[PDB]
């Protein structure tokens, strides 16, 4: 029935105010079609730090996507990759931030560089991952190859890489054309 | 709380020449000042944000950097164009506070205007004033006097001029210089000559023009 | 093309309101800061305040807390200033402008033309045209906008068709207590009697649209 899904995003250096700015609204018109209904986002940018944005029930409080994500700053700095995956997976996914135990938990990772550390990813081994591989540094297959680990198998389905930030309102008419 | 102290407060440079402003501020605030352009009549346009890094648009020649409390706004090869008053302010913590600005004014070869003299319509007769308008195109430097005289009779307290900003282009300024009486006066008198004396021209320049007659 | 024209501007009496407006287009309006800010002629720039339209979460310059509110209208895409017992200081033109909040606290990338609040007791007076007739191989010819209140007048010629060798000057003050101006433009000694030269004088304040043919 009900699915929590969050969001980690990356905020590194690589990324342009105008690139970050398509994420942040990639993101948004992401919860606002899936908004009326079961589900009920949070939000976690990384680099070399994490932090979370706004948890599970600053959501099911405000809704308004835009209200939500008002007071994010670019971080700009490495893509801990790893250690994001893991802060969301024991730091996020909790019951006092307001993560339901019945749902089914849901990660969309938005990468725009190779991760920038090392570790492994199994404690978010019940999560299912989606990891979006964005433009000019996920251009060679080296690199687009990287991205698997981070996602669940077949990695043929979560796994997408794109050209440019200007087809993530794509992605987002491909979602919207899926079941 | 946050001064942020630009110098100079203006300045003029010739064309291709390196101009460097720097803005110090109140107390530190990291890499966070960004700089504007301000066109006359126009709105600031951002330049440089986080101390040194170029917005989209703006063209290399400008470059920001300094960290801490003392940065510097670079316009290596300065242009015809970048003429306006260039502002700087940080955002590193609220309220946001400005700079006080520097104007940048590009230096030229000398320019002499060209004189020209209006003679008041008739549609103003009609109100009863009347106001004879001189004008002075396209000159370098900006300091240039005028002088009215009716009848060789130097008019004094009577008289205001409106000298135009620098051109985004050819580098010179005008000015418009007006004379004004009653038709009491005006149709007291038929010589109307108005004097010019600039850097630019040789020797004082006059035009004039004879009352019921132009 | 994101844009932000504005409107609300004028004359004021002191001890009056006054609600400017910034239409944004463009962009997605719930996504980003907008902020007000201020130019005393021939001043320093001041920072007045911000708010989000998502929801209306402000931040003000304590300066401006007592008597600038600002609000919205998600609903038009326009941004609204509200100004309250205004004095001779608070004139000034008002820009707005969309602004980044990623780095740091704030800077602004996207301004608006500005608009220009002249708080002052005087009436609202109409501008007289009288053309600036040609002489009797360049010749110029312009057109006198006076006696005329509060600012500003626009002026241009031909509808916009003509801006080569075109210079309007900035408005003097007179002892009256009213502005005037001139507007000239520089033209080939040949082309006259021949060629029609208007000007087109709008003075916003005073509603006062004149087109002046010369000559
Ligand atoms: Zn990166």
């Amino acid at each position: 029935g009900n699915v929590d899904l969050v969001f980690l995003f990356d905020g590194s250096m690589s990324l342009q105010p105008d690139e970050f700015q398509k994420i942040l609204d990639f993101m948004k018109d992401v919860m606002k079609k899936l908004s009326n209904t079961s589900y009920q986002f949070a939000a976690v940018q990384f680099s070399t730090s994490y932090k979370t944005e706004f948890d599970f029930s600053d959501y099911v409080k405000r809704k308004d996507p835009d209200a939500l994500l008002k007071h994010v700053k670019h971080m700009l700095l490495l893509t801990n990759t790893f250690g994001a995956i893991n802060y969301v997976a024991t730091e996020v996914f909790r019951e006092e931030l307001g993560a339901r135990p019945d749902a089914t938990k849901v990660l969309i990772i938005i990468t725009d560089g190779e991760a920038t550390d090392s570790g492994n990813i199994d404690a978010a081994k019940d999560i299912i991952r989606y990891i979006i591989g964005i433009g000019k540094h996920f251009q060679t297959k080296e690199s687009q190859e990287t991205l698997h680990k981070f996602a669940s198998k077949p990695a043929s389905e979560f796994v997408k890489i794109l050209d440019t930030f200007e087809k993530l309102k794509d992605l987002f008419t491909e979602l919207q054309k899926k079941i | 709380d946050i001064q942020m102290t630009q110098s100079p407060s203006s300045l003029s440079a010739s064309v291709g020449d390196r101009v460097t402003i720097t803005c110090r501020a109140s107390k530190t605030i990291s890499k966070y000042l960004a700089w504007y352009q301000q066109k006359p009549g126009k709105a600031p346009k951002l330049l440089i944000y986080s101390g040194s890094t170029l917005q989209s648009g703006v063209p290399s020649r400008f470059s920001g950097s300094g960290s801490g409390t003392d940065f510097t706004l670079t316009i290596s090869s300065l242009q015809p164009e970048d003429f306006a008053t260039y502002y700087c302010q940080q955002h590193n913590e609220y309220p946001l506070t400005f700079g006080q600005g520097t104007k940048v004014e590009i230096k030229r070869t000398v320019a002499a205007p060209s004189v020209f003299i209006f003679p008041p319509s008739d549609e103003q007769l009609k109100s009863g004033t009347a106001s004879v308008v001189c004008l002075l195109n396209n000159f370098y430097p900006r300091e240039a006097k005028v002088q009215w005289k009716v009848d060789n009779a130097l008019q004094s307290g009577n008289s205001q001029e409106s000298v135009t900003e620098q051109d985004s282009k050819d580098s010179t300024y005008s000015l418009s210089s007006t004379l004004t009486l009653s038709k009491a006066d005006y149709e007291k008198h038929k010589v109307y000559a108005c004097e010019v004396t600039h850097q630019g021209l040789s020797s004082p320049v006059t035009k004039s023009f004879n009352r019921g007659e132009c | 093309e994101v844009q932000l024209v504005e409107s609300g501007g004028g004359l004021v009496q002191p001890g009056g309101s006054l609600r400017l407006s910034c239409a944004a287009s463009g962009y997605s309006f719930t996504g980003h800061w907008m902020n007000w800010v201020r130019q005393a002629p021939g001043k320093g720039l001041e920072w007045v305040g911000m708010i989000h339209p998502s929801d209306s979460e402000t931040r003000y310059n304590q300066k401006f807390k007592d008597r600038f509110t600002i609000s919205v209208d998600k609903s038009k895409n326009t941004l609204y200033l509200q100004m309250n017992s205004l004095r001779a200081e608070d004139t000034a033109v008002y820009y707005c402008a969309r602004g980044i909040y990623f780095y740091g606290t704030t800077y602004f990338d996207y301004w608006g033309q500005g608009t220009l609040v002249t708080v002052s007791s005087a009436s609202t007076k109409g501008p007289s045209v009288f053309p600036l007739a040609p002489s009797s191989g360049t010749a110029a010819l312009g057109c006198l906008v006076k006696d005329y209140f509060p600012e500003p007048v626009t002026v241009s010629w031909n509808s916009g068709a003509l801006t080569s060798g075109v210079h309007t000057f900035p408005a003097v003050l007179q002892s009256s207590g009213l502005y005037s101006l001139s507007s000239v433009v520089t033209v080939p000694s040949s082309s006259l009697g021949t060629q029609t030269y208007i000007c087109n004088v709008n003075h916003k304040p005073s509603n006062t649209k004149v087109d002046k043919k010369v000559e």
